């Protein structure tokens, strides 16, 4: 049961193991397999990595693999991925951005589909096209064209994306986290101008927040998290509704995830502006979709620029990494993620179990210096014992080609064992 | 590691007519320091820009370009860490690869009321540009 | 239009063999079979399949897909010059593909199944169809047909593409398919106008109606048509499939689409009981018309009841795929490298030929060589006509079986040697 490690200790005793025979190896050494994306329930999983030649950009991809497959005990005491199907997404070269979902176990990717790779500066949904492609084991894949005519939105949104590392299946209904797009400023921002922060002399902190919603390519554009609720009739008479993230704790619009765990539903958001600490929360209300955000002190991300590791004040900043987070005990409030130890480079990963206000402990992945640019985590129970896997977007060889690596470990059952 | 690159008109580094040219291997660490308050308080404000050789040459810039740090703070130290691997936790990705070019300049007049001036500056005034072509 | 057209003896086709097109492989246990070439404004687009002690066509563990040009080396006739070769990435689950040269470049379009048997216990529902397609600089790109977006003209279920090579007409790509249809929906004037022996156990009518069923599948019958595949530079497809004329029926099996002469001519190997030319060009798309030759002199072998030169109607199935290509539509005149035996597949000829009679001929080789199918095409080189063909040839003994290349002048002169 929940008997587990739980306190302050060092020398953690992670039972790490790396899975080499899971994602493809690409003959080509230009090839970039960059992006991983990995959703993990009722003991199957979804992955999903983008190929491109010579450049890691995700549109900028001429391949997108979508693998299914199954979590199997092969008397191990720890868990395994068993690839069952691998294909490639058939619209690949015009793929901006894909979310995997594993429902009722088998996969589900939610893609959005365009010919222009700057859509989400100078277009519109209506020119974009979005895809549901779906498949198993045995079932060959089908891929069906979401009528966003047919969608009903709770604001004035004119684009949107499917942004995540995951998204999470309630009974006939999809729930995928997106990135929306509006043009006019409907916003509210009492977190961040309360903040009692140095005021920069040209604007004052109300445009500062407002302003620090905008797409850095166009001044014109703000970037807002939403979900997109899809529910169908077995592939027939879908209804699809477009439903704003929650305006308490507004952040520039990011990738985000959703996951189904411990009976709840966990929303985690990447930090890309200015609050560079933990966004994360259980799901209270869905019309709006209100995570209840933690008072995380102790998690943050690197990031070049005027927004560093711990970095808490506003300011019209871009840029970040994606870390999810999975959680291990609702009670004592505690989490897993692979974050980057370091303030302003991304790399350095660490295995990182933590409370809200202080670090439990952690373990470094490598020994050596290993750059990394996102990591995703999910945790499950495996023989009544707590065990995650977590995949790195990693660059351990610069110079040849980029391919993510997958790790397996244990949450530890005593503390202090080495 | 390599020598930090403290980003202001007072520094000699920045040649006349050539900029400052690095040529960094991959792996390398490069710190760009936005000066603090100097002692004369001269507040020197910057908006620097990740730029393309042509418009690196004609000294302008359009709104793909992405704001790589702003000195915002005159009093705090600001600072630019910089690895030369591929991936980077920054917006666009900006993967270095070997063998390329890279070039930063601002566009900004030296003081906040032209921050975000974008059609001249100190690109071709001083000529306060860095470029690294790595390898060789 | 300077060359012989009149009926004479030795002619001299300065033939030449090419090697370097098609590899060699260093393994004995590989078959190489079922050649397909299509030659389009000086490119030309080759495909075979390799199995391992095995000749059969979806037996095959590799399938080639080669892209190429014509050039001149200064040598007063046509070179092949192969440009990219490339593996077919579902190669293990091929069941047929047809090739397109079109724009310079090569088209590939395969059907992939998990049942080698498909199309005797599924539909095409089950299966999935992908067009390949490269050149010499790009790297090959494969992308999924939409068959649900897909109409179709009857009941048709199930369907492969099966030919030789197909056709690219503006943006619109005509590729040879034999489809599957478990009713008889059919009419037979043509084969019950035949005055011939009744046969003691069925009527002409039975005869002509079970001769059309598939020989494996007494429930499902195979039926020759086209696809018409057209599209907005890779995007939104939009596909037809369309069925052949009623009018003279033959069995489905491998056809061929052919860019000559400024006509679109149709070849459909005679594997039934007509083992006669079936060949025609194109009058009408909609319903899938070729003008049928009444060609007397062209047939080809088999062993059992339909041998070499066999006319009357009988459930038969067996035969051999021979292209033709024209070199004079005034004349009538056509080129095909033919089966030279009554019921066995050997002595490969170069045959020039009338509908009516045989023009002149030549043996590619002067002993005796193995050949299962033939595939020729011909173009204006040098201001002269000059032709390609492909033989599936097995010049060892068993082993390593490997098609050959022969490339020919058709006679400026008659009668020269
Ligand atoms: C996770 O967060 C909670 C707060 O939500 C932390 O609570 C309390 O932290 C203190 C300081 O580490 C723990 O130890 C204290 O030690 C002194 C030593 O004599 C003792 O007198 C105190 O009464 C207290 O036990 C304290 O145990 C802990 N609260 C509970 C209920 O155990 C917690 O420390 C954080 N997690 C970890 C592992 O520290
Ligand atoms: C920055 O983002 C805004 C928000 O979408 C962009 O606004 C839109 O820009 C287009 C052209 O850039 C405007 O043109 C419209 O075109 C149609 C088609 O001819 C015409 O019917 C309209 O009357 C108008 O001319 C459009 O009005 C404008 N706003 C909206 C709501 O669509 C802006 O273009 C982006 N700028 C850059 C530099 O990316
Ligand atoms: C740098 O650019 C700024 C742009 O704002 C200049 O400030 C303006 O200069 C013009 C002169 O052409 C004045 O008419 C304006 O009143 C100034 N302010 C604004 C808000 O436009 C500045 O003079 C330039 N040079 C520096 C800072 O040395
Ligand atoms: C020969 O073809 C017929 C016609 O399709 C096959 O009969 C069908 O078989 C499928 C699959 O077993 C069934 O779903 C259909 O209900 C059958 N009837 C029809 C009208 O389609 C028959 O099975 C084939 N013979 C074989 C496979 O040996
Ligand atoms: C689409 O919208 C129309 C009107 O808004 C509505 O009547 C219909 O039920 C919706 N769904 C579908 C599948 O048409
Ligand atoms: C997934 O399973 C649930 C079980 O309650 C069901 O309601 C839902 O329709 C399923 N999704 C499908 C069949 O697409
Ligand atoms: C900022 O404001 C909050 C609420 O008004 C207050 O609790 C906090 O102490 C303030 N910060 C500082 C540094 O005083
Ligand atoms: C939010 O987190 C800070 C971190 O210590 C804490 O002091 C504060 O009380 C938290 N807010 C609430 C409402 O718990
Ligand atoms: C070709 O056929 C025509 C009639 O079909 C005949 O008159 C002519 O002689 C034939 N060609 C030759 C070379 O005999
Ligand atoms: C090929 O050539 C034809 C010429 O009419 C043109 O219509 C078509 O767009 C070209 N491209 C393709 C992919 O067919």
């Amino acid at each position: 049961g929940k008997i587990f490690c739980k306190s302050v200790s060092k020398d953690p005793d992670f039972r790490l193991k790396q899975i080499d025979y899971v994602i493809p190896v690409q003959q080509d050494r230009s090839i970039c397999m960059n992006n991983p994306l990995l959703d993990i329930s009722d003991g199957f999983f979804t992955y999903i990595h983008y190929e491109g030649i010579n450049s890691c950009k995700k549109s900028d991809s001429f391949k997108v693999l979508l693998s299914h497959g199954e979590i199997v005990d092969r008397g191990d005491y720890r868990p395994s991925l068993y690839l069952l199907s691998s294909h490639y997404h058939p619209y690949s070269m015009q793929v901006i951005n894909c979310v995997p979902v594993t429902c009722n176990q088998s996969s589900f990717v939610f893609c959005h589909i365009s010919n222009n790779t700057k859509t989400l500066d100078n277009s519109d949904y209506s020119s974009d096209e979005y895809y549901i492609t779906y498949f198993n084991g045995i079932d060959r894949p089908k891929t069906k064209k979401i009528p966003i005519n047919n969608m009903t939105a709770d604001n004035r949104y004119i684009h949107f994306t499917f942004s995540g590392g995951g998204g999470v299946c309630l009974g006939e209904e999809f729930i995928i986290p997106v990135t929306t797009v509006i043009n006019t400023d409907v916003f509210t921002h009492d977190y961040c101008e309360s903040f009692n922060c140095s005021v920069q002399t040209g604007k004052s902190l109300k445009e500062i927040c407002s302003e620090s919603l905008r797409s850095p390519t166009n001044s014109s554009r703000y970037n807002l998290n939403g979900i997109m609720i899809i529910s169908q009739n077995n592939m027939t008479d879908f209804k699809i509704q477009l439903n704003g993230i929650t305006y308490n704790k507004l952040s520039f619009g990011s990738p985000g995830r959703l996951s189904k765990t411990l009976g709840q539903v966990l929303y985690y958001q990447s930090s890309m502006s200015w609050d560079t600490y933990l966004k994360a929360g259980f799901v209270e209300k869905w019309k709006p979709f209100t995570p209840n955000w933690m008072n995380n002190t102790v998690i943050s991300r690197p990031n070049q620029g005027n927004c560093p590791r711990y970095h808490k004040c506003p300011e019209i900043c871009y840029g970040g990494t994606y870390n999810d987070i999975a959680p291990l005990d609702l009670g004592k409030d505690m989490y897993v993620s692979v974050i980057l130890d370091s303030d302003q480079l991304a790399e350095n990963p660490e295995i990182t179990v933590f409370n809200s206000t202080t670090i439990l402990y952690k373990e470094r992945v490598s020994k050596d210096e290993l750059n990394t640019r996102s990591t995703t985590t999910s945790c499950f129970l495996f023989l009544d014992e707590p065990w995650c896997i977590s995949v790195l977007e990693t660059n351990r060889f610069n110079g040849k080609s980029i391919r993510p690596e997958i790790y397996s470990y244990k949450i530890p059952k005593y503390c202090g064992t080495k | 590691n390599l020598e930090p690159v403290s980003w202001s008109s007072l520094n000699p580094k920045f040649l006349s007519g050539k900029g400052l040219v690095i040529y960094p291997k991959i792996g390398d660490k490069l710190d760009i320091i936005c000066p603090r308050a100097e002692a004369g308080r001269p507040y020197e404000y910057y908006k620097l820009y990740l730029v393309r050789p042509e418009q690196a040459a004609a000294c302008s810039t359009v709104l793909d370009p992405n704001v790589l740090v702003t000195c915002n703070r005159p009093e705090q130290e600001i600072r630019f860490t910089i690895k030369f691997q591929e991936f980077s936790p920054n917006y666009m990705g900006l993967e270095f690869k070997k063998h390329h070019d890279y070039y930063i300049t601002s566009t900004s007049n030296g003081s906040l009321e032209g921050l975000e001036n974008r059609e001249g500056g100190v690109c071709r005034t001083r000529t306060m540009k860095i470029i690294m072509k790595v390898g060789q």
